[PDB]
């Protein structure tokens, strides 16, 4: 008789992968044009008539309303990646959505949905091996160090004054740097000046 | 069922005798067939579904 | 204007049969499943979203939803031969059904109801006369009492022990059989292990509340109570000076009453129903004592053993070894609930199968074989009796080849075939010739052992048959909303 | 890609559609720039074979130039754990096929 | 007049089985994915929505949205197959349903539901025979057992270093090997550093007491307290007259308690979760204490080391070195989340075969491999048993071959060729033969070292067969709205 009462939603076949495909494309289409120096703001107002104009994913995914279960997945992504290092909270939300555009490709292909993690896997793990060998290991080096700050400050609100922010960034890591610990480094915040 | 048991343990001459309605010995019973018909059946059988799933889309209009 | 008021469904003559005869049919056909090894369980939901499974006819119009007229007269059918011995609960469903369905046929053509009733009333009679010459008298006797037993105990799901559910109910319906009573039998539904691992226990098994008191008494004097333990040390205390090392309150008994009956080392027992009050002063020889004032030692019954057993891991008194123990308790043993459902369910037929001995002997080789003996002999009987009875009586007959033929049909069996050659080969085998399932083919049944009462038979066949006429005379009821 | 190639099995065109999910991100930087994607990339790909991958893509000059002149550097965890955790993520949802949500 | 109210749907005949048959095929069809090393997770949502992703079919079925007769009868089969052997709940599962599939077809013909029983239970009986005749009876030895670890571990993302791990699994087994209980047998996960790095603790481990306290004390006298440490030198003075050189405040402690307690020398960590407190009492064997009062000297258990390091940049206080560390906690350290959840489910699985491997001796070839073998033998036993039994025995080895079938669908392989494959390649190797999903083809589990233990295999068959038998003896449904 009747197995899922209402109110639910199930997915079966090639309806998962379409409803995710459709659903998460979206999403990553949305953040992916805030991506770069050049990226274009969003204005995320909740229902208390609050205005967020913000160029972060993680915070306009925090307040849009998402309520398939794809998106959220979307938003746990920015939020990881958001809650561990910051920067680029914007590339993991787009970074996850192109793959799926193409993903969706080799499905209807007829190629199982496995598989498709299996190749991506694979070349994930090679495209990390590449990465890591185009770099150039940067040298208690002040002149890299501050450079690569900037380069965590612009496009920013505090671009105006990147360089400040460097350097007090530089100097608080090398110091508490012995392996650098993030606990002793306080911050403290205060109105004035 | 009870034809293939009587089938592989008397023998092919084992069939179905409608007539009394059980495996009977049709070869000591008297029924026989000139195989030519056996393999006129099958072949044609055969060929016909062959073509029939070798039929992807037709045309034959009013 | 309108002959009747509104919201009163009305039917009358042949309206009115075709309506009865139908809604009994199906209801007839629905537990015909329900009978022989082959019987297909249901599993009925009431309103609170309970969920019986149970094979008893009886069990499952208990549970069905009728509001049918003459639909609920099968539901009596079933409820009476259920309170009589129980077996058969299914065998006068169908019956009455079959019986209707032949008789509507006749009417149809142009017979009058009247000489249908007359033609049946008198063919069962008729019958009623033929079982108690044919049937086959057995002898008590352990040997002989198996047979029943274990005839009685096949067709459910504890047919892979029907060798110990046999020696079990053997065992308890011979300690106390005065005149037997299948209200001296006490069953106990414990989960843990499979059904072969049922005990026989000769007494009454309960759950006690005290630790620190006497787990196993030796020569108890049972004290049984009815009036709350709450206030304690008086009421306890006078306990104690009259020998009762055990005591069975009927309410809740006082955190204080509890420890002190905990320091007198006598064995409490809180909350104990009242039925099992009674089945413990009859088994004893204890006194209801309302109040705690009034208890002496001879209030007190003798219980050589008092122990306390944890058999599948629950805690349970038993009061076994008395002077004399008139109710036994039947220790069953399930790995389900629904295993142990269906086994209790046998049990208790048994029961009252073993109850029909201690008042009838007689027994008859069961599968269908005494209903073609007697379709054998009624259809002969018609023929001795002129008048368009002789037609009725016939007819009457022809419903006992239902019984058969819903055997062969809860098997696959072509019945058409099954039965011609169960006639043929009755006609010469004599009532011993029956059909047995397990093996698609005639077989003498008192051989194989199938033996069925005679009284279930006998009672059967007159509570069918006048149940089913009444519902044919009321051709026209309309009602009064 | 040239490894997908290495690696016959339907394997191949899977890292070859990963290749082609790399190439999104510049593909929106120019996007997102004003200037076509498409030809773009045109130059991207090509004036990156030719002068190492140390070239990318100026949103400001809109067109190519080398990176490492512009000062255009990030940490190597950041691109890193980028494919990571997007690929990980993509991965459950691709291992997705059913979800029975009640209410 | 009208024997059911408006209501009462009645199903009987055919149009009961069928719709309890299609639905029940449907539900296993939803875990049918969550079968082998890649199953398809379902992150399953409570409305309110709480997700949970699991792989388990038991899980799935207590978590999902049951309304349906036929359908709650799984939730119990996969309960029943989730507390008795444990893997296998989504095979049962779909077997069931799948058995109900192949007889279907010849329902629909006119073939007799008990008749269809009879061969149903007749095949599960010859084939539960055959586990306990083609079972290969292995045998202890931390060689063998270290073998069965790096097959359970092999073919996954862990096999990088599933030489490393599968020895922790054996120790880990080995050192609380008394029937070993999977419940005590602990899994931290901790992303920082390497795979290279996971080591097994003989106790437990938590992710402090002050910036140099006692990082590595020797024996510890550990002392558990529930209530915070904060209003305090009265508190800290009663642990100190303990001897309790080791406290785990479950609240925050205080500023200055903290300080008096870099001064007696005595570690103490504050905000300790309920369920590492718990742990640690499961652990070196320390009481748990509410009040800092009602702490003795007979509450403070013993570890033998005690190390606080920085794994990746988080300082970490380990308890390793119990008496008895009857709850050991395999700590592991890696890049990624992803990586370390992989880590804990192929360590959580690699115990489980170690465990069965000191425990039943007598395996089979898993990835379906018995199941080839048994449709193989039960369509030669075809021949054998002529008659109704024949055909139907049949299909159900075709049945069997779900296993294999969907095995190999649940990693993106032709079912067709492999199963083709299958039965080629096992009517001329052995019952060994079977098929490696991990490399999508047929190969050995002999060789494959790929082994399941015989219960497995019978637990399911009979519990999987005798539900099917259910939805088909019951022919009718009622319920009585």
């Amino acid at each position: 008789i009747i197995k899922d009462q209402d109110r639910k939603s199930r997915l079966m076949g090639l309806e998962a992968l379409k409803s995710h495909i459709m659903a998460a494309k979206a999403v990553a289409n949305t953040m992916k044009t805030s991506l770069g120096p050049n990226g274009l703001d969003k204005m995320m107002v909740d229902k208390d008539g609050d205005v967020t104009v913000t160029n972060d994913g993680a915070t306009i995914l925090s307040m849009m309303d998402v309520d398939h279960q794809i998106a959220k997945l979307m938003v746990e992504l920015s939020k990881s990646q958001d809650d561990e290092i910051g920067d680029g909270t914007t590339g993991v939300v787009v970074l996850a959505g192109a793959l799926l555009e193409e993903a969706e490709q080799l499905l209807d292909r007829g190629i199982h949905p496995i598989r498709i993690a299996d190749g991506y896997e694979q070349a994930a793990r090679i495209a990390i091996e590449h990465l890591d060998k185009i770099s150039d290991s940067v040298l208690k080096n002040t002149e890299p160090l501050i450079q690569t700050a900037k380069t965590t400050l612009g496009s920013k609100v505090v671009n105006s004054c990147h360089r400040q922010m460097a350097e007090i960034a530089v100097n608080a890591v090398l110091t508490v740097a012995d392996d650098v610990d993030f606990e002793l480094i306080k911050v403290e915040g205060k109105v004035g000046g | 069922a009870k034809l293939r048991a009587f089938h592989n343990e008397a023998l092919k001459w084992i069939g179905l005798d409608l007539v009394n309605g059980k495996p009977r010995d049709n070869k000591q019973a008297g029924v026989f067939e000139p195989t030519i018909v056996k393999v006129k059946s099958l072949k044609f059988a055969t060929e016909a579904a062959i073509t029939i799933l070798r039929i992807d889309d037709l045309i034959k209009l009013h | 204007q309108m002959l009747k008021e509104g919201a009163k469904h009305f039917s009358g003559l042949e309206e009115a049969v075709y309506r009865n005869i139908q809604a009994c049919k199906e209801l007839a056909q629905t537990t015909r499943t329900a009978y022989g090894p082959n019987g297909m369980n249901k599993m009925v939901i009431n309103h609170l979203e309970k969920l019986f499974v149970t094979n008893d006819a009886a069990t499952i119009l208990r549970e069905l939803e009728v509001q049918h007229p003459a639909a609920k007269m099968i539901v009596m059918a079933s409820h009476m031969q259920e309170q009589e011995v129980g077996d058969g609960t299914n065998f006068v469903l169908v019956f009455a059904g079959a019986l209707l369905e032949l008789a509507e046929e006749l009417l149809r053509l142009g017979l009058s109801v009247s000489e249908v009733i007359e033609g049946y009333e008198i063919a069962c009679k008729k019958a009623h006369e033929i079982l108690p010459d044919l049937v086959c008298c057995s002898a008590r006797d352990v040997d002989e009492v198996s047979s029943l037993l274990h005839t009685s105990v096949m067709s459910k799901q504890y047919g892979n022990e029907v060798f110990l559910a046999k020696l079990i109910a053997q065992a308890c319906v011979s300690i106390f059989p005065d005149h037997f009573n299948v209200d001296n039998i006490r069953v106990c539904k414990i989960l843990g292990s499979g059904v072969h691992s049922s005990s026989v226990l000769h007494g009454m098994v309960f759950k006690k509340e005290t630790e620190g008191d006497v787990t196993s008494v030796k020569d108890a004097k049972i004290a049984v109570y009815s009036c709350p333990f709450d206030g304690m040390d008086a009421q306890v205390k006078a306990i104690a000076d009259t020998g009762a090392n055990v005591v069975v309150t009927g309410g809740r008994v006082a955190d204080m009453a509890l420890h002190y009956a905990n320091k007198y080392n006598i064995m409490l027992v809180r909350l104990n129903s009242k039925w099992d009050l009674r089945r413990l002063c009859k088994t004893v020889g204890a006194t209801a004592l309302p109040r705690l004032n009034p208890p002496v030692l001879e209030e007190m019954g003798h219980c050589d053993s008092v122990y306390l057993s944890e058999v599948g891991d629950t805690q349970v008194v038993v009061f076994k070894h008395e002077k004399e123990g008139a109710i036994s308790t039947i220790v069953l043993r399930g790995s389900t609930d629904n295993l142990m459902d269906d086994i209790e369910r046998a049990v208790d037929d048994g029961v009252n199968t073993f109850k029909v001995l201690t008042r009838d002997k007689r027994l008859v080789p069961g599968g269908g074989a005494t209903e073609i003996e007697l379709a054998k002999q009624i259809t002969s009987y018609g023929e001795t009796c002129p008048g368009l009875e002789q037609y009725a009586i016939k007819k009457f007959a022809e419903a006992f080849e239902a019984i058969p033929r819903a055997l062969a049909e809860n098997s696959g069996v072509k019945a058409n075939e099954v039965i011609s050659k169960l006639y043929a080969v009755h006609q010469e085998g004599n009532k011993n010739v029956g059909l047995d399932i397990e093996v698609p083919a005639v077989k003498d049944m008192l051989e194989a052992g199938v033996l069925d009462t005679y009284l279930g038979k006998y009672w059967a066949i007159k509570l069918a048959t006048n149940a089913a006429v009444t519902v044919l005379r009321v051709d026209q009821i309309i009602m009064a909303k | 890609s040239q490894e997908a190639d290495k690696c016959p099995t339907l394997e191949q065109y899977a890292m070859r559609a990963f290749a082609d999910a790399l190439e999104v991100i510049p593909m929106a930087l120019a996007e997102n720039s004003g200037m076509n994607p498409i030809q773009t990339m045109t130059e991207v790909r090509a004036r990156q074979v030719k002068e190492n991958p140390a070239l990318g893509i100026d949103c400001l000059h809109k067109g190519t130039n080398d990176m490492k002149h512009q000062h255009v550097i990030e940490t190597l965890i950041g691109k890193k754990q980028q494919i990571s955790l997007a690929t990980q993520m993509v991965r459950m949802i691709l291992k997705i096929d059913d979800i029975r949500k009640p209410g | 007049v009208i024997l059911l109210k408006e209501g009462t749907d009645s199903s009987q005949g055919i149009p009961q089985l069928v719709s309890n048959i299609s639905a029940c095929q449907v539900i296993a069809e939803a875990v049918r994915t969550t079968l082998g090393p890649r199953g398809m997770d379902k992150l399953i949502v409570d409305g309110r929505g709480k997700a949970t992703i699991s792989n388990d079919g038991a899980t799935i079925l207590k978590l999902l949205d049951v309304v349906h007769p036929a359908a709650k009868t799984l939730v119990d089969i996969a309960k029943s197959q989730d507390a008795e052997v444990g893997d296998g709940t989504t095979s049962v599962t779909l077997l069931a349903a799948e058995f109900l599939k192949q007889v279907k077809p010849y329902v629909e013909e006119g073939l007799h539901p008990q008749i269809i029983i009879r061969a149903f239970r007749t095949a599960t009986q010859l084939a539960v025979n055959k586990i306990k005749e083609i079972a290969v009876t292995v045998k202890e030895q931390r060689k063998l057992l270290e073998k069965c670890a790096m097959t359970a571990l092999s073919s996954k993302l862990i096999s990088q270093q599933k030489a490393f791990f599968a020895k922790m699994v054996v120790d880990a087994v080995m050192m609380l090997d008394d029937l070993l209980q999977l419940k005590m047998i602990g899994i931290k996960k901790v992303q920082g550093g390497a795979l290279e790095e996971s080591q097994l603790v003989a106790g437990v481990a938590f992710k402090a007491g002050f910036e140099m306290q006692p990082k590595k004390y020797h024996n510890p006298m550990i002392a558990l307290l529930n209530v915070e440490l904060e209003l305090l030198y009265d508190k800290l003075e009663k642990i100190h007259h303990s001897g309790a050189k080791v406290v785990l405040s479950k609240l925050p402690i205080g500023d200055v308690a903290t300080q008096y307690f870099a001064d007696r020398d005595m570690f103490c960590a504050g905000r300790v979760p309920e369920e590492d407190l718990k742990r640690t009492m499961m652990a070196c064997g320390g009481s748990i204490q509410t009040s800092v009062n009602a702490l003795s000297s007979d509450v403070l258990g013993r570890c033998q080391v005690f190390e606080e390091t920085q794994i990746g940049g988080e300082r970490y206080n380990f308890f390793t070195g119990c008496p008895k560390a009857k709850t050991c906690t395999i700590i592991l350290r890696g890049g990624a989340e992803q990586f370390m959840e992989e880590t804990e489910r192929s360590l959580h699985d690699a115990i489980m075969i170690v465990r069965r491997a000191i425990k039943n001796d007598s395996v089979v070839a898993g990835g379906g491999a018995i199941e080839m073998e048994l449709s193989k033998y039960l369509r030669d036993y075809s021949r054998t048993i002529p008659g109704k039994q024949q055909l139907l025995i049949g299909a159900y080895a075709k049945a069997l071959e779900i296993i294999p079938r969907q095995l190999c669908d649940n990693a993106g392989f032709d079912a067709t060729n492999i199963l083709n494959k299958l039965r080629a390649r096992h009517a001329q190797g052995g019952m060994w033969y079977g098929v490696d999903i991990n490399t999508e083809d047929i190969a050995d589990n002999f060789e494959a070292f790929v082994w399941e233990p015989a219960m497995v295999r019978i637990n399911a068959l009979t519990a999987a067969s005798e539900a099917a038998c259910l939805i088909v003896s019951v022919d009718e449904t009622i319920k009585n709205p």
